């Protein structure tokens, strides 16, 4: 009777959606549960459309009638006064107005433009990784905790001493060291608005177009209370300006002194703590490696042998490793190596043992996967040249 | 940074720390200094069962007083030690005496930074200078710096760092020299990558009388026993 | 620089070493020089 | 038995919901049925309704919608919407008299991803590959086997290799074991190649190398094959106005991609190249592609092999041996022996015979493998 | 072929009809008797609720280990056998079961895992990056689960008059109750600080910390009886003004222990009718909650006689509610033996009927998994009166229905249909349903459903959703839903009857600064604990009425809830109890289900020491074939021996 | 650490040496050049890239060089490179002649050039000779010798070979239809003819734009001598009868 039952329990959904909802996804319709067709009637006879547009001046400001400037964007530009439902106070000379139609007077106070895609910056997901999952830099892991988060946890114990906490880090190391899994763990662990920003994602084909988005993030991080901000692969736009003789890197020198000015410049950066993660921090401005931008720099060295015997722990936590491991003679066997190069090992040593159809990767194996991994990919390797960079 | 001569932003010759950073590349070789003699226990890292052990040279002797264990690069450790050779033969010849293990480690060492554009790098070899000289057993560390010191007990090689924490965890000044071959060869036994096995290690002892000594097969295989 | 022509025909050519559906697309190119032309052509 | 009885325990419960569905549905008032509802969400969304971009949500039942024409009307959103799917930027379907959020769009797939996907599997299979058995099994291991037997790697507690990347002179059966792994895959496969990489305007190489990683998660599970990476280096290009500098940017775009703050999903990279030692160290750390495997010029047997399999179908002459092309002791390719053997085959037909002669195969060699 | 029987012998009974389950559970223990397998016969002897069973089993284990694992195993299920005085062990068993060392256990893993920093409400709130009366309330509440089975506080172990002072009216019982049950779990030495509080001349204060006595009792059991002496003592003769307090904490401090003193001194308090129909509320509430499961004529009897008494316009007033819930508490679970006090209730009231028979039946078949039962409940649904018994009915659904694995989700899409398509009271009864059939237990769809009708217009279902949402989230302190309702505050940040609904729920998912579990069911996802959801049941039937309960002064349910609290442990015991800190892997569930393939491969492997505080759906077995445990599944606490065989 | 250094000495990521490789292919560039063996004596024939009319004829040779009594070389690559290391092989020969009272050996006198060609790839800064030399000599040792030199320093000794331009498809024909045992300087001439003709198929080997050097024995002396025009035309003429028969016989059987 299975075949029946599996029969009838499709006829039974094909039924049920035939009777409540099926299929409205193409244009981007939802289930008809949360469909208020009441409400929404209402919406539509009640809540007339507002046109956005910009105050630009407030004519006779003072206590008498006032009028103000609007100009509806790429419309048109008239002088119009408030809803009577609407404080004087609430509108400013640079709020967006929002006014409607018909006489464009019925005001909504409507907060500052920004673009699409500064604003697909924030860190809505937290990532997965934590702060117990990165080894072998226990003192970098404790100034970049304290900069970053404990200002934004515990702000008694600063306002009591009256300290400014140093807001902005730089963290610099050789391709893979934990500057960008330290960064996650930050996102993770941090509650407070995260905006990642990629270094090439500043890099704009219209002149002024790298220093606008600057300007949007670094105000939209005001607008919000408490911002960490982080700048990955920083190298793509910080930059030392040279002057050359052809304008090359004019632009990117120009959002880059844009993020400078909104860093430390004639005003109050706000409550917005930076984190600034490269693997080459000797192309950077000294502008922007001031300590009034970047105060706390932290080096990512490669991780000595404690570290690194650290590090192969935490990539073997969930291994079927056997008895015996020997991760100390690891770590000593794979020295001035990356914890990508340690992952790495783990991975090949799990590979060599299934490949070998064992459930159980041993210390051959593990001693297979440092052959392949750090010597005969040694040729490959990027620390020679980045621990010189 | 370009060129052989050039400091870091630190203070740093960058080649000198380049060298140490290739010593520690090297098999693990330990050092003892006791009132009885001067101990040298070296891992002979043997990657074939095809080689023939005994032809891995990382303990050689300075002199019939001197005896040096080589971590590092095996070639640079070679013309390091024919230098001190000829050194030790030419200061007995003339002042018709024997050298100072504390003054052919220097003169080893003021061979160290000679390099420019002779010599153009460092040579990438630790060495252990141990001996016995009118003052008694004395063991000499020297490393591509040219910095020459003299240790109760080193451990030089990739397992430099814990071969030392176990060597302070066991050494004391009045030990034998028999317990410091012992705990030589534990230490050396708990840092090596495969089985003690007496041929994969050479061991060499300097004492305030007989010349300096490289263990046999038979001696290297009743110490391993007693282990 | 390098000739835009040489890679335009080089990626059609990636596209149409088996990973066309369609079987009836020629590609055709003219050039003046022999030596010139880039090696992966 | 438990399963049927599990099923039926399904099915009872889905029966006691059609009981109570229609329950509601008739004691409703004539009004709310499903076809009632859905022709008053027909009567409130318009005949027309326009399509315009999000620029901002303000909370539920807001949002700032820009129009084609470029007004920035602030308008409720209607409960018809799901009020999901809706990140600025995207499409918005429009009420045309009061501009009232009632749908949205985007249910149609770019010209760049439609490029990008390869909707077929190419003829080639790894058994039409000679003497790769260690790079089969190795790129197997790292793109198919993850996704055939998950299993293996979940027990042994690591995750499979993130990247490859095929390295090898100029033809050695990289491409050709992308093609087999597309072939055979089941996940989404994307082809791109270095000189495509290298845009022209300033950001659009950045942008490009995002969006093709944003498709390949949107159609994760996803194999991202970059053909000749090295192109995005050695090759220099006029129409590029940032130069080598917006270049390097491009190549910190695909850093961070392969290996950057945001989480990927199933997204497995291979990449290809015949000169790995231009290519920027940090792209090819471990993190982001290990399995760095080489592709040899074949031996003596794989060459064997390669003649076997590319004249399998060509109907040799008896007297036609296949033993001198591979007794030629130069740097032969296999991609040599197939342009060998496909001109032989021109020859043939161009003297009107449809059987391959030595003599064809000589002249084969002297046209094509000049040596 | 032991795997084939016992895993088929489970599933099928988990999805069987009533008449087979128990004798496929009859074989399912002999089989394990025969093989020997003792902790699994009396996992199976709990689960069919044979008492005499699970003594003749435990009685025939002469193992003094596997005999004190076993007391672990029923102590933390709740029961207190009373063992005669010639076994393996007396006094070590006996304590055992009644659970002692909780509190140093607990304290312990709060050390291997530092919690021990107190967290201030403020601190979870984080109102730095984003009133009155009912802020105090809030606050205290939160703080209070936040700091629960610590003993240990900044608000209340600090100067706690400030406290207890700008805490207003009813709120003298929040914050008495609140170190009541911060000082849960055998911090016994604690009625030194309630009773220097209940030396007070505030009515409120002093029943508040008597309640707090009871609370700091509940869970525990010391043959001292330090809760009866309080209680009585306070209960004899003041039956006039208030006495919530007092039966509450009698009922919370002794549950599942059904002793005839407590109660035969709580009946005559009901029984008198000179105490409110609050009281007389509470009373039968207690009732239900010591005696959880019994059959008892005499609770049952005087129920029937409290509803007949009570006058027709009483049984209307809210508050009634109660009496139908103790009677089920009393039947909870006993199944179809209801029939009698069914037509009873029927011929009782017309009206009040829909409401009591409903109740006391969902109550006496949670669990069972009825499909005709559950049937019977939504055709009751579906028949619209044009409201309590539809809500009680779609609780009902959900009571029954977290049984089984696929039932529960099930029962979700259901209960989404049911919003969909349902009336005012049936929308906001659902969320409260909704929580029951997942508790403590984050499940990204009803997370989601939750969140969404939280802003619903209906002010009762945004309590309810969001109170829900809490609910599931508990003991589980999770980014996203702490984000979620930080979201929410900010939302009704002026709304101040939603905003305490919502800090409620930051305090509950916080619970414990994260360490312990409101879900009845515990140990491998099927034992009910009789207590647990009695408690829950009670909460959740209190919060179907939400504005006059507990936004009103009746949030004695809220600390109720304390009935259902227990942790997430692995702790790990030499076989004279001592630590035994051991590595241990951890994940949710993988295996190969074919024939019988157990569910006990993990895939989520994470090396762990024990003391370790495992999540919900996780299995955590050994690291090394080192030790063998002597309890099959590793849940709670644990007694690990050497392995003889080979280290 | 000079920005200017270009370090031509160094080894690659791969043990693949940029400037020796640059200059092999240079080489390759270059114009053709190939030897052939023959029991009775050597030959080398040699394109020429000096085919401008209005350029004279002074030297009785352009590519092809006299190192001593018995043995020549001729060059392919760069022509001041080629001449400087022909003058080094002259002074090594004069140099064994005079220590030795006998001609130094051909293997020597190529051994001794190519260490020098290694001395400049492996010492100092100074790029590498750009020149292939093919020498063809003759010594009581083992009579008639070819050897082929090659800018790192490596030669070898060869039956038939060629450098320069085309100098692969040269090598696989003369592979194919050349006879180990055979082949007296007749046949070598022919089948260099031959050679040359499909190796510049672009110009029908006109008699000017190739040059042939054949080295003998007589009397006990060892003679090298350019063929004149007159000789390599009929050379031509016979080889292009010799095609026109094959062409007829191939067409006449099918
Ligand atoms: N110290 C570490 N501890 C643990 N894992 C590490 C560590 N360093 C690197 N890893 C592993 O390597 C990856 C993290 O590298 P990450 O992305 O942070 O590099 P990065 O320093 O930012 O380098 P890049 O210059 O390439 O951007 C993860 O796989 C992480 O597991
Ligand atoms: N076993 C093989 N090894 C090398 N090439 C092969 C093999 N089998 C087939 N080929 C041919 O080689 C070509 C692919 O070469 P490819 O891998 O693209 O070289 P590259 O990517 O270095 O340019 C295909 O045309 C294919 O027919
Ligand atoms: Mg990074
Ligand atoms: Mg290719």
């Amino acid at each position: 009777q299975i075949k029946q039952v599996e029969d009838d329990i499709q006829q039974l959904l094909k039924k049920i959606n035939e009777l409540t909802g099926i299929k409205e996804s193409d244009t981007g319709l939802a289930p008809p549960a949360l469909w208020d067709l009441a409400a929404d009637k209402q919406t539509l006879q009640s809540e007339q459309p507002l046109q956005v547009a910009r105050c630009t001046k407030i004519i006779n400001a003072d206590s008498e009638d006032p009028k103000y400037i609007i100009n509806v964007k790429q419309f048109a530009k008239f002088v119009v006064d408030l809803s009577d439902q609407v404080a004087p106070t609430d509108i400013e000379e640079g709020m967006r107005v929002g006014v409607d139609r018909n006489k464009y007077q019925i005001h909504i106070p409507l907060p500052p433009k920004i673009d699409p895609t500064v604003t697909m910056m924030q860190v809505e997901e937290k990532p997965d990784v934590t702060y117990s999952d990165v080894g072998g830099c226990k003192e970098q892991i404790e100034k970049l905790r304290e900069v970053v988060e404990t200002p934004l946890l515990h702000p008694e114990r600063f306002v009591n001493l009256g300290i400014e906490p140093p807001k902005g880090v730089l963290l610099f190391g050789p391709p893979g060291t934990g500057k960008t899994l330290c960064a996650r763990a930050v996102a993770n662990r941090t509650d407070a608005c995260f905006i990642r920003v990629i270094g090439s994602e500043l890099v704009q084909k219209y002149v002024g177009e790298g220093a606008r988005m600057v300007r949007e993030l670094f105000e939209m991080a005001r607008t919000k209370k408490a911002c960490l901000i982080f700048f990955d692969e920083i190298d793509a736009i910080g930059g030392a300006r040279f002057d050359d003789g052809a304008g090359g890197d004019n632009e990117v020198q120009r959002t880059m002194l844009e993020l400078i000015n909104q860093l430390d410049g004639f005003d109050p950066r706000g409550n917005i703590k930076v984190l600034m993660a490269t693997n080459r921090p000797d192309t950077l401005d000294p502008a922007l490696m001031r300590p009034g931008r970047l105060d706390r720099k932290i080096e990512f060295s490669l991780p000595d042998l404690e570290g690194r015997t650290h590090i192969f722990k935490i990539h073997a936590r969930s291994m079927s490793v056997e008895r015996d491991i020997r991760f100390e003679l690891l770590a000593r066997l794979c020295p001035n190596s990356t914890g990508a190069e340690i992952r790495s090992v783990c991975t090949e040593a799990g590979m060599f043992a299934i490949r070998a159809r064992r459930k159980i990767a041993t210390e051959k194996d593990f001693l297979e996967a440092v052959n392949k991994v750090i010597k005969s990919y040694a040729k490959f390797s990027a620390t020679p040249r980045y621990m010189t960079y | 940074d370009r060129g052989v001569n050039t400091f870091s932003p630190e203070g740093r010759l960058f080649q000198v720390e380049y060298a140490i950073e290739a010593i520690k590349l090297g098999s693990t070789a330990i050092g003892i200094q006791t009132s009885e003699g001067v101990c040298l226990a070296v891992e002979k890292r043997i990657t074939s069962p095809l080689m023939e052990p005994s032809s891995i040279e990382k303990i050689v002797e300075i002199d019939a007083h001197i005896g040096c264990a080589m971590s590092g690069l095996i070639a640079d450790a070679k013309t390091l030690i024919d230098k001190a050779r000829v050194e030790t033969q030419n200061h007995w010849f003339t002042y018709n005496e024997t050298m100072t293990v504390e003054s052919v480690t220097q003169a080893v060492s003021n061979l160290a930074l000679q390099f420019g554009e002779a010599m153009s790098r460092p040579f990438g070899v630790a060495l252990l200078f141990g001996g016995v000289d009118e003052k008694g057993p004395q063991l000499f560390h020297m490393d591509p710096s040219g910095t020459f010191v003299q240790c109760d007990a080193r451990a030089i090689g990739s397992a430099s760092e814990g071969a030392q924490s176990s060597l302070q965890e066991v050494y004391h000044k009045s030990m034998t020299l028999k317990e410091a071959i012992k705990s030589s060869l534990i230490i050396l036994k708990q840092v090596m990558e495969e089985k003690l096995n007496a041929t994969n290690i050479e061991l060499a002892t300097v004492q305030p009388g007989q010349n300096f000594h490289m263990f046999t097969k038979e001696e290297l295989e009743e110490v391993i026993k007693d282990i | 620089g390098d000739s835009e022509v040489q890679r335009t025909m080089l990626e059609l050519l990636n596209q149409l070493d088996g990973f066309e559906a369609t079987k009836n697309i020629k590609v055709i190119m003219a050039t003046n020089r022999i030596d010139i032309l880039d090696s992966a052509l | 038995r438990l399963k049927l009885l599990k099923l039926e325990r399904i099915k009872d419960y889905l029966l006691m919901e059609e009981e109570f569905i229609r329950n509601q549905e008739q004691m409703k008032p004539l009004e709310e049925k499903q076809e009632e509802e859905r022709s008053k969400v027909d009567d409130l969304r318009g005949t027309p309704m326009s399509v315009g971009t999000l620029e901002e949500i303000i909370d539920d039942n807001h949002a700032i919608v820009s129009t084609s024409v470029g007004s920035e009307h602030y308008v409720s959103i209607l409960s018809f919407v799901d009020k999901d799917l809706l990140e600025p930027g995207c499409s918005v379907l429009l009420n045309h008299k009061v501009h009232a959020v009632i749908g949205v769009l985007m249910d149609d797939t770019d010209p760049l991803v439609t490029v990008m996907k390869v909707e077929k599997a190419p003829q080639e299979t790894y058994a039409d590959i000679g003497g790769l058995d260690n790079q089969i099994q190795e790129i197997k291991e790292s793109v198919e086997l993850p996704l055939t037997h998950p299993e293996y790697y979940e027990e042994m507690g690591i995750k499979p290799p993130k990247g490859v990347i095929l390295y090898g002179p100029p033809g050695t059966g990289k491409t050709l074991l992308a093609k087999a792994v597309a072939n055979q895959t089941s996940a989404t496969f994307l082809r791109v190649v270095g000189s495509e990489l290298i845009q022209k305007y300033l950001g659009d190489g950045p942008k490009l190398v995002r969006e093709l990683f944003r498709v390949a998660e949107e159609h994760a599970p996803s194999i991202v094959f970059i053909d000749e990476i090295d192109a995005i280096g050695t090759k220099r290009y006029d129409s590029n106005s940032g130069g080598e500098r917006e270049i390097q940017r491009t190549m910190l775009e695909l850093l961070n991609q392969l290996d950057g703050f945001d989480s990927r999903g199933d997204v497995k990279v291979i990449m290809a190249t015949n000169r790995i030692e231009t290519l920027d160290p940090a792209l090819i750390r471990p993190g982001r592609i290990d399995r760095k495997i080489e592709f040899p010029l074949p031996d003596e047997k794989t060459k064997k092999r390669i003649f076997q399999i590319h004249t399998s179908r060509m109907t040799l002459a008896d007297d036609v041996t296949l033993d001198d092309l591979i007794m030629a002791k130069d740097d032969l390719s296999g991609a040599d022996i197939k342009a060998i053997c496909t001109e032989a085959g021109l020859m043939a037909l161009r003297e009107r015979r449809m059987k391959v002669t030595n003599e064809d195969f000589k002249k084969s060699k002297e046209n094509v493998l000049y040596k | 072929a032991y795997a084939k029987v016992c895993l088929y012998l489970t599933s099928c009974v988990n999805y069987v009809p009533e008449p087979e389950n128990s004798a496929l559970l009859r074989c399912a223990l002999g089989v394990f008797r025969k093989f020997s397998r003792f902790p699994e016969a009396l996992r199976l002897a709990l689960m069919l609720n044979d008492m005499e069973l699970v003594e003749d089993i435990f009685t025939s284990c002469k193992d003094v280990v596997v005999q004190k694992q076993m007391a672990f195993m029923l102590g933390r299920h709740g029961v207190f056998l009373e063992l005669s005085e010639d076994v393996e062990e007396y006094e070590d068993l006996t304590e055992i079961m009644s659970n002692v060392q909780l509190n140093s256990n607990f304290l312990a893993l709060a050390r291997e895992l530092d919690i021990m920093e107190p967290k201030v409400p403020d601190d979870i709130y984080k109102t730095h990056l984003e009133d009155s009366a009912r802020m105090n309330l809030a606050s205290s509440f939160v703080n209070g689960f936040v700091n629960a089975a610590f003993g240990q506080d900044k608000l209340l172990t600090d100067d706690g008059n400030k406290w207890l002072y700008k805490n207003k009216d009813h709120g003298m019982l929040s914050a008495a109750a609140s170190l009541g049950m911060i000082l849960l779990w055998d911090v016994d030495g604690g009625l030194t600080q309630i009773d220097k509080y209940l030396y007070s001349s505030e009515d409120y204060i002093k029943s508040g910390a008597l309640l707090a006595c009871g609370i700091v009792n509940s869970g525990v059991r010391n043959e001292c009886d330090p809760a009866l002496a309080l209680l009585s003592d306070y209960v004899l003769h003041n039956s006039n003004t208030m006495r919530l307090g007092s039966i509450f904490g009698l009922g919370l401090a002794y549950a599942g222990s059904n002793r005839e003193d407590v109660l035969t001194l709580l009946l005559p308090v009901m029984g008198d009718s000179k105490s409110s129909m609050e009281v007389a509320g509470v009373t039968a509430l207690a009732c239900g909650m010591i005696a959880v499961g019994s059959c008892n004529g005499d609770v049952t009897s005087t129920i029937l006689q409290t509803i007949m008494e009570k006058s027709e316009t009483e049984l209307k007033d809210t508050y009634a509610r109660w009496l139908p819930l103790g009677l089920g508490l009393n039947h909870l679970g006993k199944g179809e033996a209801i029939e009698a006090i069914l037509a009873a209730l029927e011929v009782v009231s017309e009206p009040f009927r829909s409401f009591a028979n409903t109740l006391v039946d969902v109550c006496a078949y949670a669990g069972s998994g009825n499909v005709l039962k559950v049937q019977q409940l939504l055709h009751i649904c579906s028949e619209h009166f044009d409201g309590a018994h539809q809500g009680v009915a779609v609780l009902g659904i959900a009571l029954i229905a977290m049984g089984e694995e696929i039932g529960a989700e099930m029962a979700l899409r259901t209960f989404g249909h049911l919003l969909r398509y349902g009336e005012p009271t049936l929308r906001r009864a659902v969320p409260l349903a909704l929580a029951l059939i997942s508790v403590s237990n984050p499940r990204l769809n009803i997370l989601d459903t939750l969140s969404k009708f939280s802003h619903d217009a209906d002010p009762e279902v945004s309590y309810n959703s969001i109170f829900a949402m809490g609910m599931v989230g508990s003991g589980t302190n999770n980014a996203r839903l702490a984000a979620m309702l930080r979201q929410l505050a900010q939302y009704h940040a002026k709304d101040p009857n939603n905003l305490f609904m919502v800090r409620l729920a930051q305090g509950l998912t916080h619970l414990g600064k994260g360490t312990l579990t409101l879900c009845p069911y515990h140990s491998d996802r099927q034992l009910m604990s009789q207590v647990a959801v009695a408690g829950l049941l009670t909460v959740l039937v209190s919060f179907l009425d939400v504005r006059n309960i507990i936004l009103g002064k009746s949030h004695y349910v809220l600390y109720g809830l304390v009935a259902a609290m227990q942790p997430r442990m692995l702790v790990t015991f030499d076989e004279e109890l001592r630590p035994l800190p051991v590595s241990v892997r951890v994940g949710q569930a993988v295996d190969v289900v074919g024939q019988a393939g157990k569910p006990k491969t993990i895939t989520g492997f994470q090396t762990h020491t024990t003391p370790v505080l495992l999540a919900h759906g996780e299995r955590a077995e050994l690291a090394t074939e080192e030790f063998l445990p002597v309890t099959p599944i590793l849940e709670g606490f644990v007694i690990l021996r050497k392995n003889p065989n080979y280290d | 650490s000079r920005r200017y250094d270009s370090r031509t000495t160094i080894f690659s990521p791969e043990g693949r040496l940029y400037q020796v490789e640059y200059a092999m292919e240079a080489i390759g560039h270059a114009g053709t050049c190939l030897g052939i063996l023959a029991n009775d004596g050597v030959l080398l024939a040699a394109e020429r890239r000096n085919i401008h009319k209005l350029l004279d004829e002074v030297f009785f040779s352009e590519k092809i060089y006299k190192l001593n009594e018995d043995m020549a070389c001729s060059v392919a690559g760069i022509t001041s490179d080629a001449n400087v290391l022909t003058n080094e092989l002259r002074l090594i020969a004069q140099r064994y002649l005079l220590q030795y009272q006998e001609p130094i050996p051909c293997e020597q006198l190529v051994t001794a050039l190519c260490d020098i060609k290694q001395a400049y790839t492996q010492f100092g800064g100074k790029r590498p000779f750009g020149v292939s030399l093919l020498y063809i000599g003759w010594d009581k040792h083992y009579g008639f010798q070819l050897y082929q030199s090659d800018p790192s320093g490596n030669y070898g000794g060869w039956k038939a070979t060629c450098i320069g331009n085309n100098s692969a498809a040269a090598v696989s024909m003369l592979k194919q239809d050349y006879k180990e045992g055979e082949m007296t300087l007749k046949s070598a001439l022919a089948l260099a003819i031959k050679v040359l003709n499909k190796t510049m198929d672009v110009s029908k080997l006109s008699a000017e734009k190739v040059e042939i050097a054949t080295l003998t024995r007589e009397n006990g002396k060892t003679v090298i001598r350019v063929l004149k025009q007159k000789e390599v035309e009929q050379l031509i003429k016979k080889h292009e009868e010799e095609e026109a028969k094959a062409e007829r016989e191939k067409k006449e059987k099918e």
